[PDB]
C-alpha cells in the first residue's frame, strides 16, 4: 500500500536534512556532478556566516582581537557587495580564515544564540582551507550540512519495506504554514521535528519570540487536530549532537524557567521531550512516539527511520 | 476560496499567524476540498 | 511564442536567464504553482513593476504590495526574516521606487537556491526543451 508522510516542524528543525537522508539510504545518492551543485551553496553559507558574527560584533559590542581585523572586517563586507554570489575568491578567503582565528570573533561566535547564525557555520569556517582547495568536492556531510531555505511544499518517493513512501517536505517559517493545509488528506503519518538545541533561541521571524515555545505551539496544535485521529505521529528530537554541547554552558532555564534538574544531555534532553509528549491531551488513547535524532548522521537517521516504518506497519495493522 | 472563510474575527495571533489551519478546525477534511480551501 | 532550443537549453545557465526571460517567468510559475510557492515570482514582478512602472503610482502600488505579500496573514504572504520585513515596513511609511530591494533580493535568493534547482530537474522544464523548436 501507498504511504502518505508529511515532515512537519518550525524553520531550521531539520525537515529538509531528512530528506537529504532519504535519498542516500532509500534512493540513488549523490552523484560527483550532483555533490559539485553544492560548492555555491557552501560558499554563500560560509559567506554569510562570517557576515552575520562580523555584525554581531557591533551589535554585542564585543572587541576583535587584534585592531588589524577591523580593516579585513571592513574588506570583507565590500567584497561580500562585488563578488559573484556563491564564489569563495583567494584574497576573500584569507581575509576569513584570519577573521576566524581572532579570539573577539570566536568570544562573538560561542554568543551565537544572541543573534541569528546559520547551525553549520563553525562546521564550515573551522575547516574554509579545505573547501578552498583546487579541486574541492562537497563531501556527503558537507551536502547534509548545507543549508537552503525551503518554500512551498515538495514531494519525495521511494519504497521500502514493500511500502510506497509519498513524503512531503514542507517550509517552516510562519508564512509558508498557510500552506501545510493542502497536505492534510489521507495522510499516513507525520514525523514532527523539533530543533534541541533551539531552547535559547529566538525566531529569525520574530526576535521576540524563543523558537522552542514556537515549536511547542505548533506540536500543540498538531498533535490534538481531528484531522489526525488516525494518524501515526512520530516526535523527532532533532539535533542532538549539538543540543549536546549547548547544554554544557546555555541553562535550559532560559526556556523553562521552572526547570529544576541539571543542565546535562539525559536529564534535561527527557524534560524537553516530557514538556512535548504532555501537550497531547489524548496521550491516554494513542501514544505520541518520539526519538533522539541527529539528522546528519546518516546511521541514526537510517536506524530511526527503520523504527518509524514499523510503527506504521504495526499500527496499519 | 481559503481566505473567504467567515468567523475570523476575534481569533488570535495563535491562529491566524502560527498555526494558520485552525482557522478551518470546525470543517472535516471532505468539506476542506468543498468550500475550496484545498 | 515558441522558444528555440538553444533559448530553453539557456534557461539552465543560471537563474538570471531564467527569470529575465518572459517565456521562462511563464514556464517557471506553472512549476512553483506545483511546489505552492508561486507568491515568490509574484512578489518579483510586483517589485520591478514598482520600480519601472509609472512613479506616480509608486503610493497605491507600495500599499498593495503590503496588503498582499507582506501585512501578517497576506494572502500570499512572502517569506522574509524579520529584519528585513522590519527595513521594508518602514520604508513603506514613505514609500519610493526602490522602498521594496531589501526584501526583493532576499526573495530571489529564495527562488534561485531552493526553487530554481529543482525547476531544472523537473518534468516541466525537459517538456519545454521538448516541444523547443
Ligand atoms: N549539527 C547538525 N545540524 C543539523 C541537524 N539537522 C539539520 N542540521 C542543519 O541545520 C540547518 C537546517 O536544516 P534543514 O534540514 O534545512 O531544516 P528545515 O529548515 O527544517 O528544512 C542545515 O544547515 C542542516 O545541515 C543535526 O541533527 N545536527
Ligand atoms: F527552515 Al526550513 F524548510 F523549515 F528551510
Ligand atoms: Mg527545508
Amino acid at each position: 500500500r501507498t504511504v502518505k508522510l508529511l515532515l512537519l516542524g518550525a524553520g531550521e528543525s531539520g525537515k529538509s536534512t531528512i530528506v537529504k537522508q532519504m535519498k542516500i539510504i532509500h534512493q540513488d545518492g549523490y552523484s560527483l556532478e550532483e555533490c559539485l551543485e553544492f560548492i555555491a551553496i557552501i560558499y554563500g553559507n560560509t559567506l554569510q556566516s562570517i557576515l552575520a558574527i562580523v555584525r554581531a560584533m557591533t551589535t554585542l559590542n564585543i572587541q576583535y582581537g587584534d585592531s588589524a581585523r577591523q580593516d579585513d572586517a571592513r574588506k570583507l563586507m565590500h567584497m561580500a557587495d562585488t563578488i559573484e554570489e556563491g564564489t569563495m575568491p583567494k584574497e576573500m578567503s584569507d581575509i576569513i580564515q584570519r577573521l576566524w582565528k581572532d579570539s573577539g570573533i570566536q568570544a562573538c561566535f560561542d554568543r551565537a544564540s544572541e543573534y541569528q547564525l546559520n547551525d553549520s557555520a563553525g562546521y564550515y569556517l573551522s575547516d574554509l582551507e579545505r573547501l578552498v582547495t583546487p579541486g574541492y568536492v562537497p563531501t556527503e556531510q558537507d551536502v547534509l550540512r548545507s543549508r537552503v531555505k525551503t518554500t512551498g511544499i515538495i514531494e519525495t518517493q521511494f519504497s521500502f519495506k514493500d511500502l510506497n513512501f509519498r513524503m512531503f517536505d514542507v517550509g517552516g517559517q510562519r508564512s509558508e504554514r498557510k500552506k501545510w493545509i493542502h497536505c492534510f488528506e489521507g495522510v499516513t503519518a507525520i514525523i514532527f521535528c523539533v530543533a534541541l538545541s533551539d531552547y535559547d533561541l529566538v525566531l529569525a521571524e520574530d526576535e521576540e519570540m524563543n523558537r522552542m515555545h514556537e515549536s511547542m505551539k505548533l506540536f500543540d496544535s498538531i498533535c490534538n487536530n481531528k484531522w489526525f485521529t488516525d494518524t501515526s505521529i512520530i516526535l523527532f528530537l532533532n539535533k542532538k549532537d549539538l543540543f549536546e554541547e549547548k547544554i554544557k554552558k546555555s541553562p535550559l532555564t532560559i526556556c523553562y524557567p521552572e526547570y529544576a534538574g541539571s543542565n546535562t544531555y539525559e536529564e534535561a534532553g527527557n524534560y524537553i521531550k516530557v514538556q512535548f509528549l504532555e501537550l497531547n491531551m489524548r496521550r491516554d488513547v494513542k501514544e505520541i512516539y518520539s526519538h533522539m535524532t541527529c539528522a546528519t548522521d546518516t546511521q541514526n537517521v537510517k536506524f530511526v527511520f527503520d523504527a518509524v516504518t514499523d510503527i506504521i506497519i504495526k499500527e496499519n495493522l | 476560496f481559503g481566505d473567504d472563510i467567515p468567523g475570523m474575527e476575534g481569533l488570535g495571533t495563535d491562529i491566524t499567524v502560527i498555526c494558520p489551519w485552525e482557522a478551518f478546525n470546525h470543517l472535516e477534511l471532505h468539506e476542506l476540498a468543498q468550500y475550496g480551501i484545498i | 511564442d515558441i522558444p528555440t532550443k538553444m533559448r530553453v537549453e539557456r534557461w539552465a545557465f543560471n537563474f538570471s536567464e531564467l527569470i529575465r526571460d518572459p517565456k521562462g517567468r511563464q514556464s517557471f510559475q506553472h512549476f512553483l504553482r506545483k511546489e505552492f510557492s508561486g507568491e515568490n515570482l509574484g512578489f518579483w514582478e510586483a517589485c520591478e513593476d514598482l520600480k519601472y512602472g509609472d512613479q506616480s503610482k509608486v503610493k497605491e502600488k507600495a500599499e498593495e504590495i503590503y496588503k498582499l505579500f507582506l501585512a501578517p496573514g497576506a494572502r500570499r504572504w512572502i517569506n522574509i526574516d524579520g529584519k528585513t520585513m522590519d527595513i521594508t515596513v518602514k520604508g513603506l511609511k514613505h514609500p519610493h521606487r526602490y522602498v521594496l530591494d531589501a526584501a526583493q533580493t532576499h526573495i530571489y535568493m529564495l527562488m534561485k537556491k531552493d526553487s530554481y534547482a529543482r525547476y531544472l530537474k523537473s518534468p516541466i522544464y525537459k517538456e519545454m526543451l521538448a516541444k523547443a523548436i
